[PDB]
């Protein structure tokens, strides 16, 4: 029945900030809406219920108000311990209850260069039949970037996957890895790869090659 | 020739809360169905075991009335069967109920601006009521392996909470004012009858 | 203090059956509301089942027919017993105590236990070595790298050199492949000068599948 | 088609008591109350007391708790009223009401007023005798002039029970005809006065006179006026 | 017990227009719990709203009411001739209790009193006592003040005086002063006068009349 | 014996309105309760309205607020008025006659029908 | 709502076998069942009302019994004229009344 919708889905912001999130509400639900926080491979934890009343053991740095269909959360000096995704709960009806999408909260950081090299695959398992050419991304802020496989001056669909770590502690950079799937056969047929990448931090696509 | 007091129940001025859900009993009199036929399209209008264009036609030895407020998206707990806060721990109905279920919007009568909290609910119990058992106790409900000794705090809860009924709240959080009928029909002869 | 631990998680064929348990301190589970949630591997939170004090049970639509919640009061516990199951019932399960104070909030968590349900079985990490452009670069070589693959279970620990490195070392979480079976990365940066000196290995560990596998990741010319 | 008939005027002496009548028709009588209102000359409403045509509970004022008693008869379809210990100040006009503010078999409020009312009883309480209008006749002033206009009138003096008709002419005069409310003297008997415009020159050719019909004392005098 | 205040006791409007009455409670009164009443003169009061929104049977559209917690608002949009009448407000929230009560008149230009005298009958000198009655023709405004001066002295605490309802055709008023005395004093004095105040007047107006 | 007519059925564009009327012979039709049942495939038998003896109309969560039932008891004619009438209204309309045997109420006697097309 | 389910959906009997038809409710309603018979291209016809009772002109063949959430139509002996969609039907809460999917016996 009801849908949660919040807004964003992504925020970046530095230490000693000042934050909002907003979760809007197909009907009118009240002040039945609830706030948690969940850190990476933890359950989630309280932190406003009621939409104004503050948790017990929660610092007085987070204050929540709306009612109706409009919502806010406001975390009025931000902390390196802050860094989490944020969800919201509505109780309206007493049975079923509904969480929004989420919105992960991560540091501010200058815009990096990426670096990006590739590895040919190898001939010590190649013999098993499979080969996959990855393509590699390190060290890029902010995590927003196009990476597009040109093989034989052609654009490929539905054969790659891509990876993502988390941002890093000492330099807040993220790392990508995009790995081509193709056959024993498919892969002596040619021998131009091209691994396209567009990203803010780069004035045009760079990509590099090899055979 | 006495007629039934139906308009006392419908047309009172104040309802009682659910917990605390207010029976009257009606007998010895000529039962006239037509007013409550020609009230304004109601909200929910349910018989169970009857048929509602059969009354009129029906004689019973008793009649009992039970009047209490609830809101709007609690009105599908007041029926046999059913399962939730308020049938659990409030009011509840036999699985063969004989009689009609009234509810009708209330929220220019029982809502203020800044928030009536004249209206209780119970949302904490041991067990499950039995069918027409009320429980208006105010004792402090324990859940967990420490008493309290009549004192709220941690694990301690009060049993009761109230709506606050505001005005600008939707039609599933507004008032609603629920009139119950029961027909009972025993070996003794009958008393209240249609005309 | 309020403590819920949970057990019973493992890996289940398509169609058979499993229950989790709970276990409270600090309070009775026979007292209280009380709830299962679960959160799907990269998605959000979502509602499975809730239990009344008094004994009355609620179930989502996509879950109702096959899962069933009950209690124990002599050991105060919780219990979700699980049939039917299907590869989208696939999810970190919670138990948490609801309190209807003033709204229905979510105030005690568990840790959480991981159900699995999936056809394939327990086979083991194949390593390929991701060989260098074996060319000369104005920068650092950061090419040297291990790719794991085709297996199941993933407490897969990709470590370099025993562990004696603690800086580069950047191992992709597991991405899932069509087949049914995780896949794996890992990557490193090492200076172009030396090379030859480091000679860094991979290992590889699959404790579900007792495989130490090194392929020592020699560049390839 | 609900109709409230209350009996007629009465006039007792202090210390005295009254029992007023009202009988309902149209409506099943015992599915509502009776509620007695009452109001003093010239002055606002005042309750007194509600009763349960079901049962014979009764709810009073406090200002009336131990003189008031009401009844009910269901035979007849009537409801009572009795003030005992009439004293001066309860002059007033009493009036019957069907009641939808208290339940009449359980006793709670409703959400309602006074729907229906009765036509009113008057009792007067005063310690004078049955007495008959002293008139006395108004005479124009001799300048009769100023617009050709004058006024002429008769004065009515130290009578008692209220009622007095007064007419010009036995209708002649009809238009621009003042007759002022009665006014209660120090002695307890009433007064009234009635004044007329007529043009100045209709005086010589025209004879008006002044008609009194005080019913209770039946004493019917017919007087004329004429200029000084 | 609750005690309720109409503001204010008189409200002269002119025909057409709209009209608002006040009533105001020391205490907090449900909704369901009020009522206004209508009373024309000479008549029996007749309900007009109960539950303060809801109008009775046979109530024209002209009448609503509004209102919640101590202040309560009774409004007629259109003024029709049968309309100007008193208006009372009542609760039953706790015990039972009436309003004071809001008159409507109609309101029409000022007019200037048309003063008269009038000397006692030889008829009732003889009886022993003396009647003098100053008249006051159509005036439209209720408020007006008469003094009665006896040769060169004022009089005060021996009259009294009565008013007139508006006249149907052209909605005025006529006031009368009676002043009571006996023979043993009328003959000690020789000059009488009536003394009038009015708005529509411009300078006091004051006919008097002497023995003989 | 006891028979049900109807008619006024027919092709009706979305959006607009009908009448349906059901006439009734062998029975004194003052004494009786009257009802409307639709029955399409999709969904089978369906109860859409209802009117009493005393003045009283029932309708469903799924059609109130668009149709209105309606008796006239000299001519022994019941009507149905259909407003709003949108693409899930097509389906077999019968008038069917309630009758009670204690407090077990069924339906006795139906009508031939008559189809309603809105499309 | 009340939800009213039969079984089986189809059922194939020659001419003199015994059949045997089921309705189940979601919740407990007694004796308030009603039985229907509807040919193809005709309107419904009543069997049994109150679960129990045959109406006037109904064959002896045709017999009803159950209480609760089961419910049973059962036809002794199955003559040409019995082929036909039977529906259960619901009284115990009003004014909606609910159908049940409809069983279709036809011939082997
Ligand atoms: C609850 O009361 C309403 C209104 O009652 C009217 O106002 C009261 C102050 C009093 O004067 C009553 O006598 C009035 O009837 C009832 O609604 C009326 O019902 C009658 C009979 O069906 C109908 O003729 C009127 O048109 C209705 N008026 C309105 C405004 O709806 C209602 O029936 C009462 N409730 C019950 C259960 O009887």
């Amino acid at each position: 029945d009801i849908v949660m919708t919040q807004s964003p889905s992504s925020l970046s912001a530095s230490v000693g900030d000042r934050v909002t999130i907003t979760c809007r509400a197909s009907q009118s639900i009240a002040y039945y809406l609830n706030w948690y926080q969940q850190k990476p491979g933890k359950a989630p934890k309280l932190l406003i219920y009621a939409a104004s009343s503050l948790q017990s053991g929660v610092p007085s740095r987070f204050s929540g108000s709306g009612s109706g269909t409009d919502f806010t959360l406001t975390i009025s000096s931000l902390q390196p311990e802050d860094f989490a995704t944020y969800y919201c709960q509505q109780s309206s009806d007493p049975p079923e209850y509904t969480f929004g999408q989420g919105t992960k909260l991560e540091i501010k950081r200058t815009v990096a260069a990426p670096s990006v090299f590739i590895f040919p695959p190898s001939d010590e398992q190649l013999k098993s039949g499979t080969a996959s050419v990855v393509c590699l991304l390190n060290n890029f802020y902010p995590r927003e970037a196009k990476v597009q496989w040109k093989v034989d001056n052609a654009l490929q669909s539905g054969n790659s996957q891509e990876s993502v770590t988390e941002q890093d502690s000492k330099d807040s950079t993220y790392s990508l890895s995009s790995t081509l799937t193709l056959s024993k056969a498919d892969y002596e047929k040619h021998k131009v790869y091209a691994c396209e990448v567009t990203h803010q931090g780069l004035s045009s696509p760079v990509t590099k090659s090899f055979n | 020739t006495n007629l039934c007091p139906f308009h006392e129940v419908f047309n009172a001025t104040t309802f009682a809360s659910v917990y605390a859900w207010n029976r009257k009993r009606i007998s010895n009199c000529v039962a006239d169905y037509s007013v409550i036929y020609n009230f304004a399209p109601f909200f929910a209008f349910k018989c169970y075991g009857v048929s509602p264009t059969k009354l009129n036609d029906l004689c019973f030895t008793n009649v009992y009335a039970d009047s209490f407020v609830i809101r709007g998206n609690e009105v599908s707990q007041i029926a046999p069967g059913q399962t939730g806060n308020i049938a659990d721990y409030n009011y509840k109905l036999p699985d063969d109920f004989t009689g009609c279920v009234i509810a009708w919007n209330s929220n220019k009568l029982d809502s203020k601006p800044s928030g009536n909290y004249n209206y209780l609910y119970r949302l904490f119990r041991k067990s499950k009521l039995k069918p027409f058992e009320r429980d208006i106790s105010t004792e402090i409900y324990q859940a967990g392996n420490k008493p309290c000794n009549g004192v709220a705090g941690p694990n301690c809860y009060s049993p009761l909470q109230s709506y606050g009924f505001r005005p600008t709240y939707g039609v599933g959080h507004q008032p609603y004012r629920v009139v119950v009928l029961s027909f009972e029909l025993l070996h003794a002869p009958a008393t209240v009858c249609g005309p | 203090e309020v403590q819920l631990v949970e057990s019973g998680g493992g890996l289940v064929q398509p169609g058979g059956s499993l229950r989790l348990s709970c276990a409270a301190s600090e309070f009775i589970v026979s007292y209280n509301y009380m709830s299962w949630v679960r959160q799907a591997p990269g998605k959000g939170l979502e509602w499975v089942s809730v239990i009344y004090p008094g004994g009355s049970t609620f179930y989502a639509d996509s879950v109702k027919g096959r899962f069933t919640i009950s209690r124990d009061n002599s050991m105060n516990t919780l219990f979700l017993q699980m049939n039917s199951l299907r590869a989208e019932d696939t999810a970190v399960y919670y138990c948490a105590r609801v309190l209807p104070i003033n709204g229905y909030y979510l105030d005690y968590w568990g840790q959480g236990t991981l159900v699995t349900v999936s056809s394939a079985s327990t086979k083991g990490p194949s390593v390929f070595p991701l060989a260098p452009s074996s060319k000369s670069t104005s920068g650092g070589t950061a090419a040297l790298g291990c790719l794991v693959k085709d297996y199941f279970p993933e407490p897969v620990t990709v470590s370099w050199n025993s562990g004696a490195l603690t800086s580069g070392v950047h191992t992709f979480p597991a991405v899932l492949q069509s087949s049914g079976l995780y896949s794996l990365s890992s990557v490193v940066t090492v200076p172009s000068s030396s090379l030859g000196t480091q000679t860094y290995i991979c290992n590889v560990n699959h404790k579900p599948s007792n495989t130490k596998v090194d392929k020592r990741v020699e560049p390839k010319s």
